[PDB]
């Protein structure tokens, strides 16, 4: 009544407005169990504590406008032309034109032929995990470092009051971050607390300190990169564009960024656009492995193009392992 | 008001990924008009080559700073 | 010496884009071009008209007696039109062609 | 209340909204009383500003149709217009009115092209769909103009210290954190700052996550108010780049840049840009001679981070609609370059 | 009412460019009063001179 | 010399800023121009620089027998005579502003 100050209300972090043509038709599908679920399986898979998801009807809009918002800002805006009947493929190729989004009378028959059936709550919920996983560095604050910290004061103790007293908050949750970005799971913290301890000591700069809590994680790391026998894909750098990219570190007060010359990265993502070759046609996922000094700065130098290709370092590696070079990236 | 905004509407056309189709078919459409010798498509390829210029400069400055 | 529908689709998008950051002539300078190569669509004819609307220019009711002679389906024929007359002067007629676009618009 | 009480003080209302009088009882008939809260509470979410208390009051000493606004007892917007008696006015009146030319009239300047007509021409009016802004549509509207062109004035330390203990139940530690890092008084000027670029405080969670990170970095407030601008990316693109990815560009040469970054003048605090006043108006002749109101989707400037405010400022006095964005304010955006600001 | 009523009596950004157009429509003139018109014209017109270099001086960012 | 009121209302809110900040000479002149090109409100103000500069009542007498329309012409007046020198008269034409209000 012109007497109330504002009425703060804090912004919502995680939304999804669908159409309110769906709100009862879209019910049994049990989209609010889904969701629960999809979530819960990234949390399995990184360990991010991801927040709740509030699901909204808006009559405004039409059609199948679906729209997810992070902190009342839209990330992912889709349409679901699948609104009225189109279930849809995600491996649609020109196979599909001997044998022709699918409405449901040709569902029966496409599954016959076994291909890949999203369905409503199925695309939503694999939107949703993508924005996730490629937002999961959100969702990691100070707050939640600390609700994951007094989670684990039962079971680690005085674990947890040492790797306090040695790093602080801050630090640690952008090691956390940075961990994350690389869709390196939170999940075994108990390695992560004791890699910090060790050498939270010794070295200062975060790259540094997170390239070592990344080599704490030899195992994971070789398991989650190579689906085979102790065989791990390799497309490892030669000595002399390892130097070249070294040669301009640049540490300055807040950031080590490597801003060399423009020319140099041109030249230098030619040359490994030459040798990685293909990008769609290959497969069982092969990893860049190079010098640990510089993988951040090799990450940050083809994460523009080549999103995929993980960057890997040497101290990163365990032994027993068959690394086969694909082919070095030379000058 | 309603006119103007009807005017706007009635102007739009809206889909595509933009990105680097943006950047490919500028190069394909520049050497296409390159060629040419009419007046009003020397024009239009002075145009993209500026474009095409004003971009390359804006890749060089994104290249050029990076924050690790 | 013709263009790609993708080509022409760029074409299309870039003047567009023009028109929405208020360079009518250089939108102008594009979708020239596109129609002197492709002339069959008109959606480059159609924003052109709003972007010579803008830029000031007796063009604009030759460019819609064109679409009113190919597409006089389109109420909004009449707007441009309208402008038109009522940037050349003739005032009578743009209210005329504006009566003309709500009934065709109550029909719609 | 003899001549023995020394004054009886009492403190300035924050907002007034003094009407004419006969409106007390012959206007109030829509809402006067939810519009107002209803705006303020829209304008709040758009930009999270913890807006004041809105006084109104009749003051019968006036004529009859004439309402101000006051700021703090200062009058900031005044207006001759209680819509004449009952004639609705026209916002975007033009030769597109003359198109239907219902008689019109032009009075004080509000803002932009404004005529007044009658209620009997309303209804044939309507019928062409143009704007009608009544008497509660438009003192909304000069309402919401003064928020948010003074909403700076509406962020005091102590609405500040409101928003953090109002925020204490939902994030303690990064409160304790932020509270550590960073004072009162640089949290409320990096506030106003980005209020004054018309960027949300809404999210309160990224600015202190940011003013965390770069608070120990950092002390100079241009540079940590940049840095916290730069924490807004995904924000800032969605708020400009209103299609797929279209973001209207007029980047500046490196020269230009150059000369601008050579007279920053980081003295006493402040960073005032003085370089030669020659200069700034070949400059502004330059950007003037590149860049018109004839536009739409709202074209930003894009220069470097570091002069970004230094440049803002230069172009505020002619260019106050043509925002001002750094590079390191998010990716996957196409950067369309309408034309470089040459030197 | 006093001189209230006599001021009464006497009682009724494009100023610059009305102001460059007058100043300029009275250079060309030759009668005594237009003279001293246009020669006040320029004194405020460069009196504003003035005060533009002033606040072109004047920044705080 | 042709001009419109565009100008002519810049002049003359100069002119009245000018008289009513004792400069009275400035106003002088920015009017003495106005009335020599349109002689068609200013002649009002020139009247009162007039009345403050100190000729005067040859101006009033055009305001008074060509615009009667106006109750302040006697006030005007008045002080013109005042200032050459006709107290009684002057009393008299303050009677009639009086009478006309």
């Amino acid at each position: 009544r012109l007497g109330e100050q504002e009425a703060f209300a804090m912004t919502v972090p995680l939304l999804i407005d669908v159409d309110s043509s769906q709100q009862e038709a879209l019910e049994a599908i049990a989209l609010n169990d889904e969701l629960v679920r999809v979530r819960r399986a990234l949390y399995l898979d990184l360990g991010v504590p991801f927040p709740g998801i509030h699901l909204r009807f808006n009559e405004g809009m039409g059609e199948g406008e679906y729209l997810i918002s992070l902190q009342e800002v839209p990330v992912a805006r889709g349409e679901l032309k699948a609104g009225y009947l189109l279930v849809r493929e995600s491996v649609s190729q020109l196979e599909l034109l001997g044998i022709p989004w699918v409405s449901v009378e040709y569902e029966e028959r496409l599954e016959k032929s076994q291909l890949e059936f999203f369905s409503h709550s199925q695309v939503l919920t694999w939107h949703l995990s993508h924005v996730l996983r490629e937002y999961a560095e959100d969702f990691i604050g100070i707050q939640e470092t600390r609700y994951l910290l007094e989670q684990m004061e039962g079971g680690y103790g005085e674990l947890i009051k040492e790797v306090q007293r040695i790093v602080p908050l801050q630090r640690m949750t952008e090691i956390l971050q940075r961990l994350v970005g690389e869709d390196i799971s939170i999940r075994n913290m108990r390695s992560i607390l004791e890699a910090m301890v060790e050498w939270g000591q010794k070295e200062k700069d975060v790259v540094q300190l997170t390239e070592y809590i990344r080599s704490s994680l030899k195992r994971y790391i070789c398991y989650k990169y190579a689906n085979g026998n102790n065989i791990l894909p390799a497309y490892l750098f030669d000595q002399e564009v390892e130097e070249k990219i070294r040669s301009r570190v640049r540490q300055t007060s807040a950031g080590s960024y490597l801003a060399l010359d423009p020319a140099v990265t041109e030249s230098l993502l030619e040359q490994v656009r030459k040798t990685i070759g293909d990008l769609s046609q290959i497969q069982s996922k092969p990893v860049l492995i190079v010098s640990m000094d510089i993988r951040r700065y090799v990450r940050k130098l083809i994460e523009s193009e080549y999103y995929g290709l993980p960057v890997l370092s040497y101290q990163e590696l365990t032994q027993q392992i068959n690394i086969q070079p694909l082919g070095r990236v030379c000058l | 008001a309603q006119s103007k905004r009807s005017l706007w509407d009635f102007a739009s056309p809206h889909g595509l990924h933009r990105a680097q189709d943006y950047r490919r078919e500028l190069d394909t459409l520049q050497s296409l008009l390159t060629t040419s010798q009419s007046s009003e498509l020397q024009a239009a390829a002075a145009l993209l080559k500026c474009q095409q210029d004003d971009d390359r400069l804006l890749q060089i400055i994104l290249n050029l700073l990076h924050k690790v | 010496i013709t263009l790609t529908k993708r080509q022409q689709e760029f074409l299309l998008l870039n003047g567009w884009l023009q028109l929405q950051c208020g360079h009518a002539e250089r939108a102008c300078i594009l979708l020239d071009a596109l129609l002197t190569l492709n002339p069959e669509h008109l959606a480059g004819r159609r924003c052109r008209l709003v972007a010579l609307l803008n830029n000031n220019q007796e063009r604009a009711e030759k460019e819609a007696q064109w679409l009113i002679s190919h597409d006089p389906l389109q109420a909004g024929n009449w707007l441009c039109l309208s402008r038109a007359q009522q940037l050349n002067g003739d005032l009578d007629k743009a209210r005329h062609a504006y009566q003309h676009y709500l009934e065709l618009k109550d029909h719609n």
